[PDB]
């Protein structure tokens, strides 16, 4: 009869038959994981182009049916998200041109091996030839020289390629009614026509520089400090008055400063929280690490695994015959079937590994009882954050003592809460002034702020800025160094770190004020409290059905992303900083002073 | 007396393929010996849910005749197998009235009716134009028409095909696995009531 009813049965014969692709497709997606074999890629493939081809003719027969008849926000929301072009507007020339780019981009950053001239017979791939070197060399001039020769081969290759990049996706987001390609990724955080709750594209880049405002005191003492280690374990090159050089930073782009926490202890005279003998002692199983996980959970509130999680899960490593990839993924392939692919070692990192991706499950399940097209993430933030919040609570000294991996008379001073502090500062404050500052770059690349000759003056003067982080040797425009990352050479959002990272500590404070905890915000556990689950799953039941907005408002109390919970988790390490830093020099400059 | 003849239960309950939710099989089972306690002692039920009677009391009262509607459903579909409830198996494909008397028996068969390639010959009715009368069998395939436009037989825009087809695999969820339901309705007519339970010596 009416448009709406009718839009209603298009949206129940596409659900029913799109969790059956999906379901097909992440099923070929795994059994290629678990098993990498040529006819796996080509079922992949297949099931790739069956889901795709899917999706295309469901949006051709999805864009018949007009918004404005359609009253119930539900199904104008998961018509908004199936009527979405993509590049289908896009010639079929330019179209096979930009998936040509992007395949060759993904090729270049998958295979790019860089080695020493003059010496070719063996060369190192990224990961883990380099990644070590990085992590691990204290020598200035051979970090100096595989992060300038992989800037370099990298860089020469994929500048003409994000020069063609860039113009194909801003023609397809014009093609799309966008202002740019920045505007389309932006437009993941856009509300329309909720009363109060409505949140626009344009105040998505005001809330972060409003927020990055607050952030950066914190990060101006940190990097004082760290500053000031790095002027000790390498005397000359580091000067007093300006920015770090960049390859000293710990990894090959500066995402995180997190390999640099052994030259920058507190104090090292004092013991580390390092449980891995204890595992090693009580020979724990990846089993009962994930069993434990499952406790975790159970505790606050939140369903137990399924049957089918314990029987389709790859907890191990299979051996040598068969290969697989060693990266730590939570699979919800549909249909109730929810997967962990992990190579679980025994060590803190893969068990609060097993919390975060145990959390990515949680997230999941939860919102199984919603439509198919509307089972994600209110935003690209809150999947990570729900997450994040569990590798938070696992790493405390009261969950470790609970579950008897810590002795139950090990003292917690203030130190071991400094240091512990300083290494999640390490971690979590270190990315966002590199994250908000490619993502700024990338917006004023695509919004056409920068022409395509100053692309390079403006980014080093941009991380000077912002990073405080300068430049070894100056590079001309034949560099293409923000594409050596992963992110960016291969068309993913780079946002969700910041957003993911804000509203890990909001969920944090959020959950322990539900929790009734009486001291520090990071010695705070929400194990045993089944209030926070359950303020916790109020969030997680809603899916993508409900503006995130109002599930910011349904776990805090908050119509906007904040920073006041993030500086008051940091605020003992911000006045402990504050103390350090009296006679050394707060903020940088952004001349030439150490190195250029 | 001396008992024999006992009441075709195992072509019912252990039957190697049951019939789809829309063409649901009925079985008409009468002048035989039920007995009950067979049923409701075994392990191997999920649900057992009665209706309007106790299975305590089954193998005393005796009913004029017994229908015994058997069909494969989802598993988180099993609670729409009841008087008053809302869903697309009581809608479309299968609806017990308010005024039922007999028990809904269900249990999970992921060993039989699952597959690893996907079994797709189970189906379920998607849409009707309107809800199904009580005990109503539809097996008509006939395009169903959403919008205003004649469909005239091909499945274009705004024309659906009714039938949609469950794809059962054995890695499914709990709540997605096949559960093969036998629904068994017990009435008393003015006819001479000839099931009756077995009668201890
Ligand atoms: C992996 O693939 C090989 C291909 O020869 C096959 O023999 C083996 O059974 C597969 N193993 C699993 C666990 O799928
Ligand atoms: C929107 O549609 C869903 C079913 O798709 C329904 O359950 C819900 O009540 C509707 N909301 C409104 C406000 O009509
Ligand atoms: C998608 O593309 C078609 C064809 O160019 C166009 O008619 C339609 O309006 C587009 N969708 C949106 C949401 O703009
Ligand atoms: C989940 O918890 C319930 C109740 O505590 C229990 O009966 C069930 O066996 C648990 N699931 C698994 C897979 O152990
Ligand atoms: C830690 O506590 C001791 C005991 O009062 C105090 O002397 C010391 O200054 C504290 N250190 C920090 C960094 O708070
Ligand atoms: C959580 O509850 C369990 C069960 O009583 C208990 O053993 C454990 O110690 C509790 N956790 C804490 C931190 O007290
Ligand atoms: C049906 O099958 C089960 C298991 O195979 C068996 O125990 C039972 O005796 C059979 N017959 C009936 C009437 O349940």
């Amino acid at each position: 009869s009416t448009i709406e009813e009718q839009a209603k049965t298009f949206l129940d014969k596409f659900n029913h038959e799109a969790e059956d692709l999906f379901y097909q497709s992440s099923l070929a997606s795994w059994n290629y994981n678990t098993n990498i074999t040529e006819e796996n890629v080509q079922n992949m493939n297949n099931a790739g182009d069956k889901w795709s081809a899917f999706l295309k003719e469901q949006s051709t027969l999805a864009q018949m049916y007009p918004l404005q008849e359609i009253q119930n926000l539900t199904v104008k929301l998961q018509l908004q998200a199936l009527q979405q072009n993509g590049s289908s507007v896009l010639s079929e020339d330019k179209s096979k041109r930009l998936n040509t780019i992007l395949n060759t981009m993904s090729t270049i950053y998958s295979t790019g091996k860089v080695c020493n001239p003059d010496n070719p017979q063996e060369c190192l791939l990224l990961e883990p030839g380099l990644n070590e070197i990085m992590a691990n060399s204290l020598d200035y001039n051979e970090r100096l020289w595989a992060w300038e020769s992989w800037r370099s081969e990298v860089g020469k290759q994929l500048r003409p390629l994000y020069e063609e990049y860039v113009v194909l996706k801003n023609e397809m987001a014009r093609a799309n009614h966008y202002e740019d390609y920045g505007d389309y990724w932006r437009g993941d955080y856009e509300v329309n026509g909720v009363d109060g709750y409505d949140y626009s594209r344009g105040q998505l880049i005001e809330d972060v520089e409003h927020t990055f405002e607050e952030i950066k005191p914190l990060y101006e003492h940190l990097h004082a400090y760290v500053r000031a280690k790095l002027m000790n374990a390498y005397p000359s090159y580091i000067s007093p008055i300006g920015c770090l050089p960049a390859h000293l930073l710990g990894d090959m782009w500066g995402r995180f400063w997190t390999n640099l926490y052994s030259l920058t202890v507190p104090f090292g005279q004092k013991p580390n929280i390092d449980v891995t003998d204890a595992m090693v002692d009580q020979a724990w199983d990846a089993q009962r690490i994930f069993k434990e996980a499952e406790k975790f959970f159970v505790s606050v509130g939140l369903p137990n695994m399924t049957q089918g999680f314990w029987e389709n899960s790859m907890l191990t490593d299979p051996g040598n015959v068969q290969k697989a990839v060693c990266h730590p993924t939570a699979w919800d392939l549909g249909k109730g079937d929810f997967r962990i692919l992990m190579c679980t070692k025994v060590t803190m990192d893969d068990f609060l590994t097993a919390h975060h991706e145990m959390g990515h499950i949680q997230y999941d399940m939860a919102y199984a009882a919603q439509p198919f097209l509307l089972r994600n993430g209110a935003n690209e933030g809150f999947h990570e954050a729900v997450g994040e919040i569990m590798s938070l609570s696992a790493a405390t000294p009261k969950h470790l003592k609970s579950i008897g991996l810590l002795s139950p008379d090990f003292q917690e001073d203030n130190e071991t809460e400094i240091n512990f502090l300083l290494k999640q500062a390490l971690t979590i404050v270190g990315t966002l002034p590199f994250t908000y500052m490619l993502e700024k770059w990338r917006w004023m690349v695509f919004k056409g702020e920068i022409p395509k000759d100053q692309w390079m003056k403006k980014w080093w003067e941009m991380k000077r800025e912002i990073v405080g982080v300068v430049e070894p040797v100056p590079h001309d425009e034949t560099y293409c160094d923000p594409a050596s990352l992963f992110h960016v050479s291969n068309d993913y959002s780079f946002i969700r770190y910041y957003t993911r990272t804000l509203y890990q500590f909001q969920f944090q404070e959020a959950l322990c004020q539900a929790a009734k905890h009486e001291g520090p915000l990071h010695k705070c556990d929400i194990s045993n409290s089944t209030e926070a689950g359950q303020k916790l799953f109020n969030m997680l039941r809603l899916g993508k059905s409900e503006p995130w907005t109002l599930a910011l408002e349904n776990v805090v109390g908050a119509k906007n992303m904040n920073v006041r919970p993030l500086l008051n988790y940091f605020e003992p390490l911000f006045t402990w900083l504050k103390d350090q830093n009296k006679n050394s020099f707060v903020g940088w400059s952004t001349d030439w002073s150490p190195y250029a | 007396p001396n008992i024999t003849n006992l009441c075709p239960f195992g072509e019912v309950f252990n039957a190697t393929r049951f019939a789809s939710v829309y063409a649901w099989n009925r079985k008409r089972i009468s002048n035989c010996v039920a007995d009950y306690s067979v049923l409701y002692n075994s392990a191997s039920f999920s649900t057992f849910k009665c209706y309007g009677v106790s299975p305590t009391k089954l193998n005393d009262l005796c009913f004029t005749n017994v229908y015994a509607d058997s069909f494969v459903i989802r598993g988180d579909e099993v609670r729409q197998i009841a008087p008053g409830q809302t869903g697309k198996i009581a809608d479309y494909n299968y609806k017990l009235p308010d005024d039922f008397t007999g028990c809904v028996i269900a249990w999970n068969s992921n060993n039989l009716d699952s597959k690893v390639g996907g079994n797709y010959n189970y189906l379920y009715r998607l849409f009707r134009k309107s809800n199904l009368k009580p005990f109503e069998r539809d097996i008509s395939t006939e395009i169903y028409q959403a919008g205003s436009t004649p469909c005239n037989g091909v499945k274009g825009f705004n024309c659906y095909f009714p039938l949609q087809s469950y794809g059962f695999q054995p890695t499914y969820g709990v709540g997605y696995q096949p559960y093969r339901v036998v629904v068994l309705s017990f009435e008393l007519l003015h006819a001479p009531a000839t099931v009756c339970g077995p009668k201890k010596s």
